[PDB]
RNA sequence: CUUUAAUGUUUGAUGUUCUAACGUUGACCCCUAAUCGGGGUUGCGGACAGUGUCUGGUGGGUAGUUUGACUGGGGCGGUCUCCUCCUAAAGAGUAACGGAGGAGCACGAAGGUUGGCUAAUCCUGGUCGGACAUCAGGAGGUUAGUGCAAUGGCAUAAGCCAGCUUGACUGCGAGCGUGACGGCGCGAGCAGGUGCGAAAGCAGGUCAUAGUGAUCCGGUGGUUCUGAAUGGAAGGGCCAUC
RNA sequence: AAUUCCUUGUCGGGUAAGUUCCGACCUGCACGAAUGGCGUAAUGAUGGCCAGGCUGUCUCCACCCGAGACUCAGUGAAAUUGAACUCGCUGUGAAGAUGCAGUGUACCCGCGGCAAGACGGAAAGACCCCGUGAACCUUUACUAUAGCUUGACACUGAACA
RNA sequence: GUUUAUUAAAAACACAGCACUGUGCAAACACGAAAGUGGACGUAUACGGUGUGACGCCUGCCCGGUGCCGGAAGGUUAAU
RNA sequence: UGUAACGGGGCUAAACCAUGCACCGAAGCUGCGGCAGCGACGCUUAUGCGUUGUUGGGUAGGGGAGCGUUCUGUAAGCCUG
RNA sequence: AGGACCGAACCGACUAAUGUUGAAAAAUUAGCGGAUGACUUGUGGCUGGGGGUGAAAGGCCAAUCAAACCGGGAGAUAGCU
RNA sequence: UUUUGUAUAAUGGGUCAGCGACUUAUAUUCUGUAGCAAGGUUAACCGAAUAGGGGAGCCGAAGGGAAACCGAGUCUUAACU
RNA sequence: CCAUAGGUUAAUGAGGCGAACCGGGGGAACUGAAACAUCUAAGUACCCCGAGGAAAAGAAAUCAACCGAGAUUCCCCCAG
């Protein structure tokens, strides 16, 4: 509906990304979460 | 004349050692964000064609 | 004429 | 021949039946993992060697015999696995 | 394949993979074949002459299948771990 | 560099003039005893017109076709997928254009965890203040609450509040459920790395059950897996995703 | 009203009596101005209505003359047809019976007549539905396309502003 | 006058008359891959198309829609 | 259309209720004779007999086993004025 | 004078009856309309099938017409009988 | 014949005789049978020709993986209890 | 004007028919896709031109893969 899809991209130099939705209207600030990067095999900041 | 293979069947099935057929699972092409990782993970490995379907597959692939 | 006409 | 105009119904809908209920009855011998009940709430509650999944499915955590019981101060129905 | 108009099984499932041209020009040789070459040496050429592999085969591999019970030099073929053991056990020489 | 002249140069447009292409269904001559044609000559027109290739518009003039199914005949009306209840005969399942309602989302917290807490309604007293605000006590005992239908659940709360957080993890998966099948569901445990907690532990989204769309074709990122003489590359595969 | 559903509208005329006709009213379901409006002499194998005359149209048929029909001689078709030793009734029954049950009636066989039935004969229902049938027709259905139309380049050149 | 030869002759079609509109002549338009031919050995008092339908009295308002005609500054826009 | 709402005749039981014992009644069961399928068991494997049990209604349809027709060989044989 | 009038030939076809395995695959009988015209008729010619021709009825184009006939693609296809 | 169901008043047949409908080719799979057997078998063609020659090929004795590749294992995954 | 066109005469050749096969110029639709337009049917049917006992093709600006082959045509494989 109103929620858009977004990529959360690894802060490690890998390509790795998670995908999710966001209400861009209500929450304009960028989502940052520590998530597991399986390429480096480490929890690291993801962004977007 | 020689039976013709259904070429679209040949691109989707491969004959295994005991003469079953492996195929790739449906539902992992797109609309992936909303699907759970567990669901997607279990769709990655190839699966065997079921007994009900073997007749249809064999008919399509006479030279498998 | 038509038998059992319209 | 006169035919009266019909009307319509605003009903007609229903959902697929979910195949809930008891899958293994008292005394039945199960392998670990075996679903014992599909349910909507905890109509039944997990007793010994029984897990409760996210949809309130109760399943065997050990191999053994299914055992239904009424226990505790609310007279709730529990399901356990008696290790055999 | 026709199922009455329902999307049939060979269409509701995805295509996968690609076909390797290299696979078509690669062969597997069994230990049972190594005695059939006539000569003792087992090159890619001697296998072709013994009608063991096709004329267009460029690569070949010797694979633990059957038995070898004779000294055989294997020259310029890949050989499996088990096949290597089997050939050397019979007094063979494997040379890349 | 912002504005702006002059010269040179490369172009494009426009307007005149010209004649030599081209036109002539103007005159005259000849082939010729011919209102065809051709040649000649002379006027007129003239790089226009016209034709070829390419190209935008228009185009029932013409053509090929499509224009769903259910249905107490067909049409008209209504419906078509998904969730909840009843019909449903105390396992599952079960039909009708049977009876009733909902969905096509929401949420970076409304998720995880630790710690704590407990409703509605009424009565009595109390500034503004009432039938109903906030305060105090009592009765009551969930008659509340649950992000949104209904059903089943829920106090050890699944309901309410706060702290810290990203397990809304990646790879897998004994074993089961449910499907003709495609598929869908539940899942302890194992490896890696994490959060909360002193710890036992709990966490692979949310009380659960709707919130969805196969394949094809293609897009984006990653990966040398492939790479049509060879090295590359294109394209393809595989993984992620639209 | 070649238009009015309601509707045989209402009022008047004509008739003993008029859902039609004529005149009028206007409540025009749903007239109307060149897909013309209103009128109009003449004309019409044109539609509607009324009179006189006329009559077997009719009350209600009668008789007669001819051609068939009928009989004899000659010639000699046809549609149809599972097989028939082919009755009524009331029931039954794939739901309307010569054929089933029960019962009634009925000696065998022609000829002239009549058409109630044999769901009689005739044409694989035109209606209706269905078929992922057809045709032809329509259009602001889709996709094309002749034609018409636009510009570029070619045939196509010169000189000067 | 004409018409459904063979179930409809009419109120249908035609009609003189009217109007709109196209057409400057190698006319418009039509038949025709074309040449050519009809239009016409005619030339706008002519020719084609369309609607209306002798005659009489007449023919009102609407250009928003769909066509057609005219415009062409600007926006958009093909090949190149 | 004709009795026409016991199938008819007719019935005062030849109706109805109760009790009882007889009998009729089917292609059911039994008897006698015969055929076939399947199983078991022993003869004994050319798979036959033998014994025993049991089964044999059938559309679509599956399975098994045959008859006859014309033509080729066997056949310049055999039958046949 | 006249798409003038009455009315034969001639051209039509309004009504009724008959006929309806006909005398006839459209007629006969009695009446009926036009009958110097937009008339009628002989002979010959031209127009060809998405084509002609049509005072327009989808009429007519050899007893055939919402796309003639003949041959061919051709054993079209037929989830129907 | 078609049907839930036909004496049906549902279909088809006037009768007889003759003819009239599951074929053929090539691929493929399964069953039976025969040969040979970890092998089996040749096509075209050659040929005094149903012989003999011809092993080009094809199927089989190895799989796993999209693939490189590895191989009685392999793929998956950083790695598998 | 020269000339050229044109005219006349002669010589030589062609013309037309015919089964299939063959090369070329044009070229459907039914149908299948369970509808249909891309696609299929199919470069088939059919029309047309031309030839010969055959035609066509043909002597590498061909393949191959670092080794090699050695014009064209036809058959069996490769391979559904
Ligand atoms: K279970
Ligand atoms: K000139
Ligand atoms: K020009
Ligand atoms: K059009
Ligand atoms: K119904
Ligand atoms: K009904
Ligand atoms: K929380
Ligand atoms: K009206
Ligand atoms: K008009
Ligand atoms: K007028
Ligand atoms: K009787
Ligand atoms: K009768
Ligand atoms: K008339
Ligand atoms: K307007
Ligand atoms: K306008
Ligand atoms: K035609
Ligand atoms: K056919
Ligand atoms: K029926
Ligand atoms: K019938
Ligand atoms: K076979
Ligand atoms: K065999
Ligand atoms: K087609
Ligand atoms: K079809
Ligand atoms: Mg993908
Ligand atoms: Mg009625
Ligand atoms: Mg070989
Ligand atoms: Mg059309
Ligand atoms: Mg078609
Ligand atoms: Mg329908
Ligand atoms: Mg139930
Ligand atoms: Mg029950
Ligand atoms: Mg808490
Ligand atoms: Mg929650
Ligand atoms: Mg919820
Ligand atoms: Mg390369
Ligand atoms: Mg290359
Ligand atoms: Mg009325
Ligand atoms: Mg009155
Ligand atoms: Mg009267
Ligand atoms: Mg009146
Ligand atoms: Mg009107
Ligand atoms: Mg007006
Ligand atoms: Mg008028
Ligand atoms: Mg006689
Ligand atoms: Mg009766
Ligand atoms: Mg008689
Ligand atoms: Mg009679
Ligand atoms: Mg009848
Ligand atoms: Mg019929
Ligand atoms: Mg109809
Ligand atoms: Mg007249
Ligand atoms: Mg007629
Ligand atoms: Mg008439
Ligand atoms: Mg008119
Ligand atoms: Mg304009
Ligand atoms: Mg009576
Ligand atoms: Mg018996
Ligand atoms: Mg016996
Ligand atoms: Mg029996
Ligand atoms: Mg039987
Ligand atoms: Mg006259
Ligand atoms: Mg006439
Ligand atoms: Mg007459
Ligand atoms: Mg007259
Ligand atoms: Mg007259
Ligand atoms: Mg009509
Ligand atoms: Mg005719
Ligand atoms: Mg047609
Ligand atoms: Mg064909
Ligand atoms: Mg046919
Ligand atoms: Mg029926
Ligand atoms: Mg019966
Ligand atoms: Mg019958
Ligand atoms: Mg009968
Ligand atoms: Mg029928
Ligand atoms: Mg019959
Ligand atoms: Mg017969
Ligand atoms: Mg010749
Ligand atoms: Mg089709
Ligand atoms: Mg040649």
């Amino acid at each position: 509906g109103i929620r858009e899809k977004i990529k959360l991209v690894s802060s490690a130099g890998t390509g790795h990304f998670y995908t999710t939705t966001k209400n861009k209207r209500t929450k304009p600030e960028k989502l940052e979460l520590k998530k597991f990067d399986p390429v480096v095999r480490q929890h690291v900041i993801y962004k977007e | 004349p020689k039976i013709k293979t259904v070429r679209g069947a040949a691109k989707r099935f491969k004959k295994t050692g005991k003469g079953g057929f492996k195929h790739k699972h449906a539902n992992l092409r797109h609309i992936l964000t909303k699907k759970a990782t567990k669901r997607k993970r279990h769709l990655r490995p190839k699966a065997m064609v079921s007994k009900g379907d073997l007749g249809l597959v064999i008919a399509c692939l006479p030279y498998a | 004429k038509c038998i059992r006409a319209p | 021949a006169h035919k009266k105009a019909g009307g319509s119904t605003r009903n007609g809908r229903d959902s697929e039946a979910k195949r809930l209920g008891v899958k293994r009855f008292g005394g039945e011998s199960v392998l670990a993992g075996s679903i014992i009940v599909r349910q909507r709430g905890t109509k039944f509650h997990a007793g010994a060697n029984v897990g409760c999944g996210r949809d309130h499915t109760l399943f065997a955590k050990a191999d053994g015999k299914v055992k239904f019981e009424v226990k505790g101060p609310k007279n709730r129905k529990f399901i356990s696995i008696e290790a055999e | 394949g026709f199922e009455g108009g329902q999307m049939p099984l060979y269409r509701r499932l995805p295509k996968f993979g690609f076909t390797s041209r290299k696979a078509a020009i690669t062969a597997e040789i069994r230990l049972s074949d190594l005695a059939k070459v006539e000569g003792g040496v087992v090159d890619l050429n001697t296998l072709k002459a013994a009608n063991i592999i096709g004329i267009q085969i460029e690569f070949a591999k010797v694979i633990l299948a059957g038995e070898v019970t004779t000294p055989v030099t294997v020259r310029g073929l890949r050989v499996t771990k088990g096949a290597r053991a089997a050939i050397e056990a019979a007094g063979g020489k494997i040379e890349e």
